[PDB]
């Protein structure tokens, strides 16, 4: 059988998309994906940001 | 001669608003530049990388 | 002078039409061109194989 390494490659292939998501953004956050909360702040910190300006 | 020093002080005062409502802080409007044109250049760059995947 | 705003304004409006119209982002379509040359070169693999049948 195809040994683990086709589990790395794809799987590897996963992770350095994901690492390009962030890295694009700027962002750890760039989806609930990358951290459901992380992102749940931010959103309520961006009406504080805005709000605030 | 007395009511145009009036009009004198709301003028001043509502060309202060007329700035106040318009006029950006040059300052932090080219921080905002610098930051969004950092994520422009990540952007390009992070897709380069994806393309390989 | 005052005309000269108002076509001015429909002017730059017009060639953001022209633009949004016809001009792509070169980014996806660089994707696009990715997947395709991709693709072709699969195809040639795999009639190479084909032809051991």
């Amino acid at each position: 059988a195809a040994i683990n390494s086709h589990r790395v490659l794809k799987f590897q292939n996963e992770e350095v998309s994901k690492n390009m998501e962030k890295l694009s953004s700027g962002m750890r956050i760039n989806r609930a994906g990358d951290d459901a909360s992380g992102l749940a702040v931010s959103e309520k910190m961006r009406t504080q940001v805005n709000g605030l300006r | 001669e007395h009511a145009a020093k009036g009009l004198m002080n709301a003028y001043e005062n509502t060309q202060a608003s007329e700035s106040r409502i318009r006029d950006a802080d040059m300052a932090e409007e080219t921080v905002a530049f610098t930051k969004n044109q950092i994520l422009v250049q990540s952007g390009t760059a992070m897709l380069a990388q994806a393309n390989v995947r």
